[PDB]
RNA sequence: CUCUCGGCCGAAGCGUUUACUUUGAAAAAA
RNA sequence: UGGUGACUCUAGAUAACCUCGGGCCGAUCGCACGCCGGCGGCGACGACCCAUUCGAACGUCUGCCCUAUCAACUUUCGAUGGUAGUCGCCGUGCCUACCAUGGUGACCACGGGUGACGGGGAAUCAGGGUUCGAUUCCGGAGAGGGAGCCUGAGAAACGGCUACCACAUCCAAGGAAGGCAGCAGGCGCGCAAAUUACCCACUCCCGACCCGGGGAGGUAGUGACGAAAAAUAACAAUACAGGACUCUUUCGAGGCCCUGUAAUUGGAAUGAGUCCACUUUAAAUCCUUUAACGAGGAUCCAUUGGAGGGCAAGUCUGGUGCCAGCAGCCGCGGUAAUUCCAGCUCCAAUAGCGUAUA
RNA sequence: UACCUGGUUGAUCCUGCCAGUAGCAUAUGCUUGUCUCAAAGAUUAAGCCAUGCAUGUCUAAGUACGCACGGCCGGUACAGUGAAACUGCGAAUGGCUCAUUAAAUCAGUUAUGGUUCCUUUGGUCGCUCGUACUUGGAUAACUGUGGUAAUUCU
C-alpha cells in the first residue's frame, strides 16, 4: 500500500460518428474564431458544459420547495455568474439550457487577451500568454486555457517581467545592441 | 488474525479525526484505554494536529516527555492515550485549559476553559452492581468506577466528578426537560431538552429532543448524555451553542460575514 | 536592497521554547534568497542572534515574485540543540552524523549475531 | 378505540394479522 | 441491598471444601532529603480479583454464478431429535452411552462445474440492464504438500519445532543443514510486468526506551498501463495575388477591409536545450527561481493511418496485367487499375496513431 | 446526444444476420520535444530459487567485580560511562499472494442472560485472630581445559 492518490479523470469525450460533414465544419469554425490547439480542445469544452447541462437537467424535475434543488441550483448558477456567462438578469434555472460552446470559448485567457487588445491577433495572443508575457493580477499565467473569473478580469497585463511592460529587452534587442 | 492488531490504516481511521490522504499510509491507533477507539481523541491527533503546536510526531514525543501536558491532572506521557468526550486536557505552561466536546458538526473542536471550571467533569453513569460485602458500584462512561455512591443515582444519570479527589460532587437524574447532547449518532453534536422517551423491550429506547430552535429529533438513548438540569448547562458551551444548521442558512451565515469583513 | 520579510502565521509554543512562525519573501528581480541571507534579516526583526533560527521549506511560486517557508526561533541556543530535529542542526554544522551506511551496519549485525558473548565485539 | 397510577395529558392496554406507503435511527472510510 | 422485558443475576446467611502437577495477601527498585533512637514525602515495577479498552470465538435473521446429459438425498462409520454425561473457554451429536426415527427436496435438495476469495467498488450506460472486481480499504484463507505440537494473554505460527511426501544444499561418506505467496535480483514458463539502488527525515509500529530498530513505510531508478496541462511559430512591411465595401456610363480610382502565396525582405518574442548560483531534500534529484550562451530554412523539420462505398479525401502521373497484390464487409486486379506497387496532391486524429484480443 | 450506415434481388418491401461505428482494458507495431500525476511477474507455474538484507529491545527506577574504559579520593559495601550475559517484553502485528473455499467465506443485521481476554484506564491490595534491621540453593557472562570436515553445534 501507498501514500498515492489515485483519483483521475478524463477531460473530453470523442464524438460517436468520427467523420460527418457538419461536426467537421461547425468545430472547425471554432477552432479558428478562437484560435484553438486541436478537436481536442473543442470537445473539452464542450464536455464541461455538457456536465452542468446534465445537473441542470437533473434538478429541473425535482421540486421548486425541495431544499436540494433551492441549495446546489443557487450554487451552480453563482459559479455560473462569477465565470461571466450568465447575467444576473438571467440567473434563473432554466436560462442554464440555453447555453452554447461560444459563451465558455469567450471567456479564455487566450481570447479575453485579444478582446482587450493587448495582443493583436488571436494567434498572437496565444503565443504572448504562452510567452508568459501575460499577467493575471500580480500573478504570471502561463496558459491559454485559464477561465478568467468576471471580477479578476479588470486586471490583465504585460507583466512587469517582460519587454512589454517591465522595461527590461530580450535576447534579440541584447545581441543587436552589442553589435552597435 | 492470530491476536490483537496494533496498527491503523490512514484511510479506515475514524472520519472525524479529519486526516489527510496524502501524508502517510498508516494513523495513530489509540492506546487502549478509558473512550472506545472509534468514539475517541488520540492525543497526537489533537496536540499536532487542531492545536497545531506541534509539527510531527516527534516534536509531539518531545513534549509529553517533558511531562507537561496533563489529562484530568495526571501526567500522561503516552502520545496516543486516548481522551475522549467530556474530558480535560490541562497545560500548565501555557494556562491552557481544553474541555472536549462535540462540535454541531460531529468533530471534537479545540474549546477553552475558566481554570476554575477545568477543576471537574462530567460522566454518564453505565451500570451500578454491588459487590463484595453489599458495597454498591458505579461505572462512568469514562471507565472510572466508584464506590459509595448516593443510592439515588440510577442508570443513565449525569454525575458531576471532581478531578482531584475523583468523589462525586453531585448528579443529575435522567428525565424529560433536561438538557442533553447526543454523543455519537445522526446528530452527534446536537443540544437539546428530552421531551420524550419511549421504551421497547429487548431493543434501543429511542429518545426525543426539542432545540432552542424547536427542531425535533430521535436518538438511541445511549447516545445521549444529559448535561444539564432544565434549561441551563453545567459545563460551558462550545462556540456553536449546539443548534445545526440548514446549509442554506449556513451559507448565509458565510456571506453576510463576507459583507460585514472589511 | 530589495527583499523584503513578512511573516504571516506566527504563534509561540512556550512548550518547545519557540517563535514559530511563516516566512513570506518578496524577491523580484533576483533568484530565490539564499537561507543564510534570509537569516540576517529574520534575525534583525526579532532583535535575537541568526545562531538560534532555523528555515527552511522554501517554496518559490510560479512567476517568480515571492516564496514561502517556515521559520522557528528558541530562546537559547541549547534549547534548540535539545528539540530541533538534528538534520537542520546539521544543515548549520552544529550536529554531526555518522557516515556508515545501512549495508555496513546490517552486515555487521548479522555477523555478531552469529557468535556468544565477547566475541560479538571482535568482529567488523 | 378503552380502562388502572401519576402532573384535562405521559406510562397501561389492545385492536386479527400481514404486504404496501410515509417517517424517524442506524447504516466505516476511500 | 441493588438490577433487568426477562436469571439458576448481583449482594447476603448456613454447613463444609480447598489440588504437593500448590491462589490472594508485595523478602524488589530510584530521586529528594527532611522531621520528634523513632518517623515520613514523590515515583518504578508487581500482584488475586472486579470493572474497562483492544478484541477474539461461537450463534440469529435475509442475500450468491452455471448445471437435470445430477431427482431424490442423508442415517451399521451421527444423519434428526431425546436423556445423562465426557471434552471444551462456555452454548451445542463436539464426543461417548442409551433411547426415538427422524431431517432435507421442483420455492430445485443432493451431486457435479466455476479462466470463483466475498464485500466496499470498476467499466459502460436515456429509463431498465450487461460485464468486470487477483490489485493499495474491510473480512477470509496460505506459507512446497499434508499432518502434529511446544511457547504464550494470544499461533495449530512456518523469517519456531517434529515427522512423512516432493524437491534441493554441504561432506573428510561419519554426519549436517533447508522453505522469496517479505524486499531486491535469477531461472523457468509464457503474448504479458521495474534497481541485487539511498534512507529512518516524514507516516506509524515495537521495545526496559525522549536516545535503539523497522526492505512496514519514505525517496530516487526503470515506466507512451493510464490520466492533466501543453511547443513546433507570432508580427509588420512590402511583393504581388486576390477578393468583399466606396467612386466611376466604362476605362479606372481609392489610405478601406481582409486573405493566401512569396527559393520576398524585416528585426522583435520566447522556450527546447547548454548551464553558474540559489532553492528543494535525511543526502541528492526533478519542478519552480534566476545569471550566461541558445531560432531563418532539408533548422531546434511530426507521425500514423488513409484517399471506390460504408466514411472525410484524387475520373492525377508512371510501373504491374485474374500475377504480385489489396480488401473487416460489398468488392478491386485478365494493357486507358478513381482499390495493387510507387511519386505528387489532400484527410482524419495529433505527441500521438494504428493492429489483435476479452 | 434516447443516433445508426454498407451487404441477398433485374428492381421492391421484409425477416435476418455478417460488416462497419464509439468506449473500455491487456498485448503489440510504428513514432515521441516539454511538464504534472501514476499502474506495473495477477492471468501461465500457490513453479523453482544462488546472494545480501526484511525484528529487535534499557531508563534514574530488574541483575555490573569485563580495567572495556576512563574515573577521582583512594580501607568509603557500591562514584560514574559500559560490551557481554541473566531477566522482562516483543517476535500472533505488519508485508505477500488468491491455491482452496458456493449458505461456506462474506455483507447489513443482531445476540453472548453461553464464554476468554497481555495490555491501558480506574477500582481493590494491614477485612484472615494463626532470620524478618533480610532467609535457601543453583546457574550465565567471565576464567580456564576441550572435542568435531561441518553450523547461530556444544
Ligand atoms: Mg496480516
Ligand atoms: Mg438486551
Ligand atoms: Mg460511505
Ligand atoms: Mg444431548
Ligand atoms: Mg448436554
Ligand atoms: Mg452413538
Ligand atoms: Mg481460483
Ligand atoms: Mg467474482
Ligand atoms: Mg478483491
Ligand atoms: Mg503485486
Ligand atoms: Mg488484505
Ligand atoms: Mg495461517
Ligand atoms: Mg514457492
Ligand atoms: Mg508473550
Ligand atoms: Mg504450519
Ligand atoms: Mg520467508
Ligand atoms: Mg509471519
Ligand atoms: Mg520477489
Ligand atoms: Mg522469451
Ligand atoms: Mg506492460
Ligand atoms: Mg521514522
Ligand atoms: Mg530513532
Ligand atoms: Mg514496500
Ligand atoms: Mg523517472
Ligand atoms: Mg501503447
Ligand atoms: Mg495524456
Ligand atoms: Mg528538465
Ligand atoms: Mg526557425
Ligand atoms: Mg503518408
Ligand atoms: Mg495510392
Ligand atoms: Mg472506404
Ligand atoms: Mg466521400
Ligand atoms: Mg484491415
Ligand atoms: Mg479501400
Ligand atoms: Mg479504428
Ligand atoms: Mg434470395
Ligand atoms: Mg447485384
Ligand atoms: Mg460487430
Ligand atoms: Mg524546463
Ligand atoms: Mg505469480
Ligand atoms: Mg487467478
Ligand atoms: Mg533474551
Ligand atoms: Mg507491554
Ligand atoms: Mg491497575
Ligand atoms: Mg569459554
Amino acid at each position: 500500500p501507498v501514500a498515492r492518490s489515485w483519483v483521475c479523470r478524463k477531460t473530453y469525450v470523442t464524438p460517436r460518428r468520427p467523420f460527418e460533414k457538419s461536426r467537421l465544419d461547425q468545430e472547425l469554425k471554432l477552432i479558428g474564431e478562437y484560435g484553438l490547439r486541436n478537436k481536442r480542445e473543442v470537445w473539452r469544452v464542450k464536455f464541461t458544459l455538457a456536465k452542468i447541462r446534465k445537473a441542470a437537467r437533473e434538478l429541473l424535475t425535482l421540486d421548486e420547495k425541495d431544499p436540494r434543488r433551492l441549495f446546489e441550483g443557487n450554487a451552480l448558477l453563482r459559479r455560473l455568474v462569477r465565470i461571466g456567462v450568465l447575467d444576473e438578469g438571467k440567473m434563473k434555472l432554466d436560462y442554464i439550457l440555453g447555453l452554447k460552446i461560444e459563451d465558455f470559448l469567450e471567456r479564455r485567457l487566450q481570447t479575453q487577451v485579444f478582446k482587450l487588445g493587448l495582443a493583436k491577433s488571436i494567434h498572437h495572443a496565444r503565443v504572448l500568454i504562452r510567452q508568459r508575457h501575460i499577467r493575471v493580477r500580480k500573478q504570471v499565467v502561463n496558459i491559454p486555457s485559464f477561465i478568467v473569473r468576471l471580477d479578476s478580469q479588470k486586471h490583465i497585463d504585460f507583466s512587469l517581467r517582460s519587454p512589454y511592460g517591465g522595461g527590461r529587452p530580450g535576447r534579440v534587442k541584447r545581441k543587436n545592441a552589442k553589435k552597435g | 488474525a492470530r491476536g490483537p492488531k496494533k496498527h491503523l490504516k490512514r484511510v479506515a481511521a475514524p472520519k472525524h479525526w479529519m486526516l489527510d490522504k496524502l501524508t502517510g499510509v498508516f494513523a495513530p491507533r489509540p492506546s487502549t484505554g478509558p473512550h472506545k477507539l472509534r468514539e475517541c481523541l488520540p492525543l497526537i491527533i489533537f496536540l499536532r494536529n487542531r492545536l497545531k503546536y506541534a509539527l510531527t510526531g516527534d516534536e509531539v514525543k518531545k513534549i509529553c516527555m517533558q511531562r507537561f501536558i496533563k489529562i484530568d491532572g495526571k501526567v500522561r506521557t503516552d502520545i496516543t492515550y486516548p481522551a475522549g468526550f467530556m474530558d480535560v486536557i490541562s497545560i500548565d505552561k501555557t494556562g491552557e485549559n481544553f474541555r472536549l466536546i462535540y462540535d454541531t458538526k460531529g468533530r471534537f473542536a479545540v474549546h477553552r476553559i475558566t481554570p476554575e471550571e477545568a477543576k471537574y467533569k462530567l460522566c454518564k453513569v453505565r451500570k451500578i452492581f454491588v459487590g463484595t460485602k453489599g458495597i454498591p458500584h458505579l461505572v462512568t462512561h469514562d471507565a472510572r468506577t466508584i464506590r459509595y455512591p448516593d443510592p439515588l443515582i440510577k442508570v443513565n444519570d449525569t454525575i458531576q466528578i471532581d478531578l482531584e479527589t475523583g468523589k462525586i460532587t453531585d448528579f443529575i437524574k435522567f428525565d424529560t426537560g433536561n438538557l442533553c447532547m447526543v454523543t455519537g449518532g445522526a446528530n452527534l453534536g446536537r443540544i437539546g431538552v428530552i421531551t420524550n422517551r419511549e421504551r421497547h423491550p429487548g431493543s434501543f429506547d429511542v429518545v426525543h429532543v426539542k432545540d432552542a430552535n424547536g427542531n425535533s429529533f430521535a436518538t438511541r438513548l445511549s447516545n445521549i448524555f444529559v448535561i444539564g438540569k432544565g434549561n441551563k448547562p453545567w459545563i460551558s458551551l462550545p462556540r456553536g451553542k449546539g443548534i445545526r444548521l440548514t446549509i442554506a442558512e449556513e451559507r448565509d451565515k458565510r456571506l453576510a460575514a463576507k459583507q460585514s469583513s472589511g | 536592497d530589495t527583499v523584503t520579510i513578512r511573516t504571516r502565521k506566527f504563534m509561540t509554543n512556550r512548550l518547545l521554547q519557540r517563535k514559530q512562525m511563516v516566512i513570506d519573501v518578496l524577491h523580484p528581480g533576483k533568484a530565490t534568497v539564499p537561507k543564510t541571507e534570509i537569516r540576517e534579516k529574520l534575525a534583525k526583526m526579532y532583535k535575537t542572534t541568526p545562531d538560534v533560527i532555523f528555515v527552511f521549506g522554501f517554496r518559490t511560486h510560479f512567476g517568480g515574485g515571492k516564496t514561502t517557508g517556515f521559520g522557528m526561533i528558541y530562546d537559547s541556543l541549547d534549547y534548540a540543540k535539545k528539540n530541533e530535529p538534528k538534520h537542520r542542526l546539521a544543515r548549520h554544522g552544529l550536529y554531526e552524523k555518522k557516515k556508515t551506511s545501512r549495508k555496513q551496519r546490517k552486515e555487521r549485525k548479522n555477523r555478531m549475531k552469529k557468535v556468544r558473548g565477547t566475541a560479538k565485539a571482535n568482529v567488523g
